[PDB]
DNA sequence: CCGCAGATTTTTGCGAAATCTTTGCAGCCAGAATATAATGTGTGCATGACGGCGAATACCC
DNA sequence: GGGTATTCGCCGTGTACCTCTCCTAGCCTATTCTGGCTGCAAAGATTTCGCAAAAATCTGCGG
RNA sequence: AGGUA
């Protein structure tokens, strides 16, 4: 169940922007900073940004 | 269609209530009871009101007297 | 249906909260799961809170419309309507009071103020950490002290049945229960009257105002403590079936079911008799329980199972961002709307736009229905249904005649002003896309890359008639910010007038005469002759002269070909050399407001269209093209490039020979480079300017280039020279993270493509303009947001008030220069005084009265240097202001219009630039550009025997009178200068009036005798660094920051006296003979130094200035609506008369002023970090600075007064604006202060405190009041006092309003333990409400209802 | 998207819902100040009641 | 504890008995998963049990507790499940104009017909009053109690079927 | 333009069934009753904006 | 006296779309007897619906 | 959640 939460329903796991080959590609090159243990979008913060 | 109602703040020069009192007319307008007094392009009430007081025969004072004189002739 | 004047917020009792209640819950039951009738008595009941489905008890009883006025007696439910469901609340009898989580923990407890005890007592107490003594008796115990557990067993056994202590919300309501209000304040009114000490006093006060204030609230403090606690109609607590095992439930219902459990509990222990460790912690459940429910997240949060998030509590559901949810954000949603993307209609008129049939079609199905049944095309509603979804075309007709006359709303995403809504008519267009006036786009700054617009429908005749009055677009033709018109050309239209006005040097039929731009557009369009061409064509120009009769002028003008044929479109009444020109933006826009202000609205409605469609069509005859060519790269790019490479190398390598420091190098490579991007931009600009050098008849000549980059450049179509600078020149410098100049530049444009790492430099500030853009939109919405607040209720009551009162209007000149003149600032407002001319005594402008464009000119031509101007602060009217105080400025050139709400207008002008605002030869030696009259103002000088005009003082101003009466250059003169020029010496322009030195500030004597050291100690207040070459010495006066211990019991000065040694004072001067040396004063002249009228005394270091410390933008705007202070307030002089120095150093050194006359002692503090520039002895007058440094608001208006304060403020928020090329009327800025200063203090009461803080309109008409009467009470005087504009928000008359915008909870329980009766008359309010607004077309309404209201 | 009746709501009655035809037009308190810097009053109380 | 977890944990009501069924039920659950190492399959689910199999699911629709509206839909969007939930106990104003259309029509077509005729159809549906009346209260009221009441409304409603007042009424039902 | 035929109106009559209350039944359901070995412990602490600001005790001079 | 000198909470944070349905967990958990409640089956009591059918009534036109 | 202004 908590792994099934992990991959269904979590910050980082998001339908797949399937609308190019590139957006596939983008996707899954992504590097997120949000997530759980990252950052908020409670940030500017302009460090990171 | 009235592009401007420049003409029409010209006779009432609030502005405001120019909308009120073109407000009443147009109504008076739908509402049946009252007849045209300038001539139509198959318009709605809005620009014929703005018509009217454009030329100057309806304002306040014309649309109170108005409701008076039907007033009398409807209580008689 | 439902009339109400206002709305009275209080504090619930127990008893009314019972009459609320319909059935008392008693289960935490909700319903039977595989059933969903709600069960019996649960949160959801039909016995208690009615039927769920519409007229029918819920027990299979009866079904009918019948059964409507009986309820079941059969059985518990009722039968009503089903929106019954909606309204009927519900209570819950609580086993134990529970204390109210928003009278606990709000910053201000009113449960811990009304005892005076303080929060963590309270917390205690509630939260069973300790006992407390509600009452005790012939104890050594207090009516009221908290005791733990020991000492309260201790108590118990030493005293015994007298002991009354409780412990938790129990005993806090008894203490409540205990206290009597009015006993206590007839108390403290019969010891006011006796005591005489001072703390004794105020404590008496505070508590006889607040007591009083509660009496008069006509509340019970007991009420505070939540005996019953009522719950929310179930309908407003939805429970929603849905889909698979999941259901929809509030976490209301959740938490009123934890409620009930514990409640239950509760009762289920005392029935028991559970020990008291039991029922305490279930008390604790209690409390806790309520406390979340009520606000859950002041108590460590409250989870959910299968639910990992704050759960939502009634607080969280009324406090809101931005402002209420439901009310006005988010979002109040609304019908009869759609929304699409837009494109360009530039087929349309200005006054209409396209709208898709598919949409307009959708949007008024009701129009549909009532015009088919109308010719009776259809028998019913239904019919007409399936009618329009067949979508035959016989709706369609219906469809162009609803259309034909209905305006409808389009509106921006988001919007910022007025302009983001606007009228237009609806044109039927096939497709799926508004198309929108391309003139409009500018104020909507909407751009056609995927903007979405919504469209509403005005459905009533009022509102119809509402927005084509109002809303529509030609009626909007000016900005409301400022009178030149908004609806501009702006990019291809400015590019099509520009190339069609554009004059070559040579082209086909140049030399011809012409009769008439007719001739001109035929020889254009049968190719005979080019666009533009030197031709001698004879026009008729008509002008509007005598009366406003036309004035046909016909006469030869030497014009081109496409100026006359601009001419043709240019309607009657206007001069021709307005198009005789080349045309940018500034000059279409300037020949629109021309033209606005001379022929009328129409004529420029008209005129604007048709240069629309002109532009376009000879844009698209133009051609004109961006190719890769037309970036041509300057000639010298290479050389200066590398000549400055050669200069940083040489640079660089005198760095390594520790010749330069690192800092003096990297500023000088910084320099270089700088240099070469001028040299480089100067360069591309004079290749591209003059790229044509084509001859006329066969002799070359130099002119504008028929480039199309330096057109678009040039017309300000689109890209500026900076812009150019990128393409086809050098980009030039720009920064890295931590914000500094990076020492190498980028070397390559966009047309020699920059390499991988030039573009990775690039990339920095790409993100930092695009974070940058976020955050400042962000901000510039808060603050558009707060003014709307603090500016929400002023509108425009009065026709005319009657007040000569005023603000003094003057060019503007900071640093050196005019940067805005008189006319611009003083158009469109009123006068209030009748100012001469500046030569002969002689009224050229009448009493008080609107200043048009002519009146202006009349200025202009005897130009007065000064005029009082009738200010919306100065404005005698209350409850609003009057129509001349405020001026003329809306869309129109005549006088404000009564019932027009000025201060949303005012707030949208300020907050909707916001989204633009991203942010030697000085004090050396003056040094005027100009030639004129020099004039000196609050000036200290006197002439010595070497001839120098000393000034001494930092508030001395040098003016510069030109021919009439005006300053054109104005400077500031520091303490210490010297001056060849006199009071009225005429000066050359560019030439050294007055000289210092920039390494420090001399002090000049002005006086001769010996120098003798007053208050001084060698090695205390100076420090022996004596290098006597003649006599002088390197003495230094430690810095007014800090100082030795026997440094601060002295104030080090030098006193001039004679051989004889009598006092030989200074003449024509307010300093004493005594110079008090302020903080690093070099005493250069020692003891027994005769010394000259022109020699230098005591110098004060400086650095010639070189740091910035002048800040802009957002945040500086805030900082000056909200008042904040400097963080090093620069104390004024706030009283006339000699001034003195007091005790040294008990910490802050104290200064005392003591008038001439009149009250003497006004002592007061001064840190001793600060550098003074008052010296004992002198006649200062109240507003004189006393120490350097930025000022605050607060002191400005205490002291100088209103008008001082508004005038500072409108320049200093001008100066930010100005700097980015926005300009808004002041009158805006005006406004928004007279909203801050709207609440005032009071010295003496007519009917206050004292000191209270209290409504100036309040105590104006009170005030007005006592003086017509022959009352003269008390009193009563007042002092106007500043707040911020999120104060001044909160804290006004209206506890909607402020709850509505700004922090909820608190707001609402001042409110509540105050009893406040907010009456209305207010925008937000009846917003609120739901009712017309009292501004603009509601005003007519609201005054009609102030007359019913007092009187029949 | 456009509307002229369909989806409510159910604790308040602001039209939002539905993916096959959705709510109107957040009129926000932006427009709200739009409407209000104008004289339009009953415009605005369209907006806000009816 | 248990009788605590059955009735506050829940947040409607599911019986002790019922409980005690849905934990048995997941027990079996847990042991037919792990044995067959799949998925627990229905078949074998009501086998286990005395209990048919659609009370087995429908028992299995009842476990699971409701879930917040605050909770955002699509994984923390700033817009929360209750902000899309359609008020189903609205009439939409399309039937409210219909029904009074209709309601106008029927008085229309009431006053087409006579008076007594008319005025026994009022009372006898409820027509255009708060109150509805049974054949013999409309019988009383008319001095008149035999199968004379009835056959009045009996010609009412065969002068209806005439092509001439039933086409305005066609069109509602149809 | 008037009297009877077609169409319309008048009047008496029987079957049908549904509904309201009462009685028997089955699934739902609540409390009352019985005596397995188990008490200082768990526990969630989830954590990187930014500016303003008064209230609440501390501490030097 | 007294003036900072810390720490201790509270508050504010753009607009408006769209796609997504993803929202949901342990299972460690004892037996039962008595009585009522509620949905349903069954029966007496009663009103309400249609044809039946003949008798009275309404309406068209030519001799 | 992602994307748009």
């Amino acid at each position: 169940a908590a792994v099934k939460e992990f991959f269904g329903s979590s910050q980082l796991s998001q339908f797949m922007d399937q609308n190019n080959p590139l957006s596939e590609i983008t996707h899954k090159r992504r590097i997120s900073a949000l997530g759980p243990g990252g950052l908020t979008r409670e940030r500017a913060g302009f460090e990171v940004r | 269609a009235r592009v401007t109602v420049q003409d029409a703040v010209e006779k009432i020069g609030n502005r405001f209530d120019l909308v009120l009192v073109a407000a009443r007319r147009a109504r008076q307008m739908q509402v049946g009871g009252k007849d045209p007094l300038v001539p139509e392009e198959n318009d709605k009430t809005t620009v014929i009101a703005l018509r009217e007081i454009e030329e100057g025969l309806i304002n306040n004072q014309i649309l109170d007297v108005r409701e008076r004189q039907e007033q009398q002739e409807q209580e008689a | 249906t439902e009339e109400f004047d206002a709305i009275k917020i209080a504090l619930a009792s127990p008893d009314m909260i019972r009459s609320w209640s319909f059935g008392e819950v008693k289960k935490p039951e909700t319903i039977n799961y595989r059933t969903f009738k709600p069960e019996r008595d649960g949160l959801f009941c039909a016995r208690i809170f009615g039927p769920v489905k519409d007229y029918e008890c819920l027990c299979g009883k009866y079904k009918r419309l019948k059964h409507r006025g009986v309820i079941c007696e059969k059985c518990g439910v009722e039968v009503t309507q089903t929106k019954v469901r909606r309204e009927r609340m519900g209570h819950i009898e609580l086993a134990s009071p529970t204390a109210h989580i928003w009278f606990l923990k709000s910053l201000p407890s009113r449960i811990g103020l009304l005892l005076d005890m303080p929060l963590r007592d309270i917390e205690r107490v509630l939260y069973f950490e300790s006992y407390v003594v509600i009452e005790g008796g012939m104890t050594n115990l207090e009516r009221q002290q908290i005791l733990t557990e020991e000492q309260y067993l201790d108590a118990l056994e030493e005293f015994g049945d007298e002991f009354d202590a409780k412990m938790g919300a129990e005993a806090i309501q008894a203490l409540l229960k205990s206290m009597d209000l009015e006993q206590e304040c007839e108390q403290l009114r019969e010891e006011l009257n006796e005591t005489n000490s001072e703390t004794k006093r105020k404590k008496l006060t505070k508590r006889i105002k607040l007591l009083e204030a509660f009496v008069q609230s006509g509340n019970k403090p007991e009420w505070m403590i939540l005996t019953v606690l009522p719950v929310l109609p179930p309908d407003l607590r939805p429970l929603v079936p849905l889909d698979g095992g999941r259901f929809a439930t509030s976490d209301l219902n959740d938490l009123y079911r934890r409620v009930i459990n514990r409640n239950n509990r509760l009762k289920r222990l005392l029935d028991l008799a559970a020990p008291d460790i039991i029922v305490r912690n279930e008390k604790r459940m209690l409390q806790e329980a309520v406390d979340a429910l009520l606000d859950n997240g002041r108590r460590g949060r409250a989870i959910t199972g299968s639910n990992k998030r704050p759960l939502k509590s009634l607080a969280d559901m009324i406090k809101g961002k931005q402002g209420r949810f439901r009310q006005n954000l988010l979002g109040k949603r609304v019908d009869y709307s759609g929304r699409s993307v837009i494109t360009v209609g530039p087929y349309l008129r200005l006054h209409q736009c396209g709208l898709p049939k598919k949409m307009a079609l959708e949007l008024f199905k009701p129009f549909i229905y009532g015009k088919l049944e109308l010719r009776g095309l259809a028998t019913t509603i239904k019919a007409a249904k399936k009618m329009v979804e067949r979508e035959e075309a016989v709706v369609w007709d219906i469809l162009d005649e609803v259309i034909r006359e209905h305006p409808v709303l389009l509106n921006r995403a988001p919007t910022l002003h007025r302009l983001g809504i606007q009228a237009f008519e609806p044109v039927l267009i096939e497709g799926k896309a508004i198309q929108l006036h391309p003139l409009v786009c500018a104020a909507y700054n909407a751009d056609f890359d995927g903007d979405q617009m919504a469209v509403h429908v005005p459905l009533t005749l009022e509102a119809q008639l509402e927005a084509r009055a109002l809303m529509m677009s030609t009626n909007n033709i000016l900005s409301p910010a400022n009178g030149e018109p908004i609806i501009v050309p702006s990019q291809d239209v400015v590019l099509g007038l520009y190339y069609m006005t554009r004059d070559c040097v040579n082209a086909k039929g140049e030399g011809m005469v012409l009769t008439g731009p007719k001739e001109a557009e035929r020889l254009y369009r049968s190719g005979l002759a080019s666009l533009h061409a030197r031709v001698k064509v004879r026009i008729t120009e008509y002008e509007k002269d005598a009366n406003g009769e036309l004035v046909a002028k016909t006469s030869l003008k030497d014009t081109t070909v496409g100026r006359a044929i601009l001419w043709m479109i240019v309607p009657k009444g206007l001069p021709y050399s307005i198009v005789n020109q080349a045309l940018g933006k500034k000059a279409i826009s300037k020949m629109l407001n021309t033209c606005y202000r001379i022929l009328g609205l129409k004529p420029t409605v008209i005129f604007a269209d048709q240069i629309m469609y002109t532009g376009f069509a000879y844009a698209a005859r133009s051609g004109a093209s961006v190719g890769i060519d037309d970036m041509v790269i300057p000639e010298k790019k290479h050389e200066i490039i590398s000549e400055a490479e050669a200069e940083v190398a040489e640079i660089q390598e005198q760095f390594q020979s520790g010749l330069v420091t690192a800092g003096e190098r990297y500023n000088k490579v910084i320099d270089i480079w700088a240099a070469a991007n001028d040299r480089v931009s100067k360069a591309m600009m004079d290749n591209l300017q003059t790229e044509t050098v084509i001859n006329r008849d066969g002799q070359e000549e130099k002119q504008v280039s028929f480039n199309s980059i330096y057109m678009m450049a040039d017309s300000g179509a689109r890209g500026s020279a900076a812009q150019i600078r990128q393409l086809a020149g050098m980009r030039g410098l720009m920064a890295k993270p931590d914000g500094s100049i990076i020492e190498t530049p980028i070397t390559a444009n966009f047309r020699e493509g920059l390499n991988v790492l030039q573009y990775f430099i690039s990339t920095h500030g790409a993100r930092k303009g695009l974070a940058d853009t976020a955050l400042k939109t962000a901000n510039s919405g808060y603050l558009t947001r707060r003014l709307v607040d603090v500016a929400q209720d002023l509108v425009v009551t009065e026709d005319d008030c009657g007040t000569h009162e005023g603000i003094m209007m003057t060019p503007v000149i900071e640093g050196g220069d005019v940067k805005e003149p008189l006319r611009d600032r003083v158009l469109g407002r009123v006068t209030a005084e009748d100012v001469l001319k500046p030569g002969t005594a002689d009224i050229l402008v009448p009493r008080n009265t609107l200043l048009h464009e002519q009146w202006c000119d009349l200025l202009e031509e005897n130009s007065v240097d000064a005029v009082k101007v009738r200010s919306v602060v100065s404005c005698d009217t209350d409850f609003g202001v009057c129509a001349h105080c405020y001026g003329r400025d809306l869309a129109r050139g005549h006088i404000i219009n009564k019932g027009e709400a000025i201060g949303v207008i005012a707030a949208q002008s300020i907050g909707e630039p916001g989204t633009q605002l991203t942010m030697a030869a000085a004090e050396s030696s003056i040094q005027v550009k100009n030639k004129g009259s020099i004039k000196l103002s609050n000036v200290k000088s006197v002439v010595n025997s070497s001839g120098k005009l000393v000034i001494t003082s930092r508030n001395t101003e040098l003016k510069l009178i030109d021919e009439f009466g005006r300053t054109k250059e104005s400077y500031k003169v520091p303490y210490g200068a010297v001056l060849a020029k006199g009071d009225g010496e005429q000066v050359a322009g560019g030439e050294t009036v007055a000289n210092w030195d920039p390494h420090t500030m001399p002090v000049i004597t002005e006086v001769s005798g010996f120098v003798r050291f007053t208050d001084m100690i060698d090695g205390q207040t100076i420090t022996r660094q004596t290098d006597e070459l003649t006599g002088l010495s390197s003495l230094v006066v430690l810095d007014s920051a800090e100082r030795t211990a026997g440094g601060k019991d002295l104030r080090p000065a030098l006193k001039i006296v004679d051989a004889q040694g009598n006092d030989v004072l200074i003449p024509g001067t307010d300093m004493p003979a005594q110079y008090f040396l302020p903080g690093k004063a070099i005493v250069q002249l020692e003891d027994g130094v005769q010394i000259s009228s022109g020699d230098t005394l005591a110098r004060i270091p400086q650095e010639s200035g070189g740091t910035k410390d002048i800040t802009g933008g957002l945040p500086r705007v805030a900082d000056l609506f909200e008042a904040r202070r400097p963080k090093e307030p620069a104390i004024l002089a706030e009283i006339s008369g000699i001034v003195s120095f007091g005790k040294e150093t008990k910490g802050k050194r104290r200064l005392v002023i003591t008038p001439v006359d009149g009250s003497d002692p006004y002592e007061e503090m001064i840190p001793k970090w600060r550098q003074l520039n008052v010296f004992e002895g002198e006649r200062v007058e109240r507003g004189d600075v006393i120490s350097d440094g930025p000022e605050a608001p607060h002191d400005i208006l205490r002291l100088r007064g209103v008008h001082a304060v508004t005038r500072y403020i409108v320049n200093e928020v001008q100066d930010v604006y100005r700097l980015q090329g926005v300009k808004i009327n002041d009158k805006h800025i005006e406004v928004i202060v007279r909203q801050m200063l709207r609440k005032a203090t009071i010295v003496n009461a007519g009917s206050s405190d004292f000191l209270e803080g209290e409504q100036v309109e309040y105590s104006r008409v009170k005030i007005a009041n006592r003086e017509l009467e022959a009352n003269g009470k008390v009193g009563a005087t007042y002092s106007r006092d500043l707040l911020g504009i999120t104060k001044a928000s909160l804290a006004t008359e209206s506890f909607i309003s402020a709850a509505s915008f700004q922090e909820t909870t608190r707001v609402l329980t001042e409110a509540a333990v105050a009893g406040k009766r907010d009456e209305l008359r207010g925008l937000k309010e009846n917003v609120i409400v739901g009712r017309l607004i009292p501004a603009g077309t509601g005003y007519a309404y609201h005054q009609d209802r102030m007359r019913r209201r007092a009187a029949g | 998207h456009a509307r002229s009746t369909g989806s409510y709501s159910l604790v308040t009655q602001q039209p939002l819902g539905g993916k096959a035809q959705f709510g109107g037009q957040r009129f926000g308190e932006m427009e709200v100040w739009a409407l209000e810097a104008y004289g339009a009053a009953y415009t605005l109380q369209e907006m806000l009641t009816v | 504890i248990t009788r605590s977890i059955a009735d506050q944990a829940r947040t409607i009501r599911i019986p002790v008995h019922m409980i005690e069924t849905i934990n048995k039920l997941n027990r079996i659950s847990r042991q037919m998963l792990q044995e067959m190492g799949r998925e627990p399959t229905p078949e074998e689910l009501a086998e286990r049990m005395l209990m048919p199999e659609d009370k087995i699911r429908k028992v299995l629709k009842i476990a699971k507790e409701p879930i917040s509206m605050e909770t955002p839909i699509g994984d923390d969007e700033d817009s929360h499940l209750g902000d899309f939930i359609e008020d189903t106990t609205l009439e939409l104003p399309l039937d409210s104009a219909t029904t009074e259309s209709l309601r106008a029509a029927t008085h229309d077509v009431l006053a087409g017909l006579t008076a007594r005729e008319a005025k026994v159809l009022r009372m006898r549906f409820g027509i255009d009053m708060n109150t509805d009346y049974t054949l013999e209260e409309v019988g009383k009221q008319f001095d008149v109690t035999r199968e004379r009441i009835r056959q009045i409304e009996a010609k009412a409603l065969r002068k209806l079927r005439h092509p001439s007042r039933s086409e305005v009424l066609r069109s509602f039902l149809d």
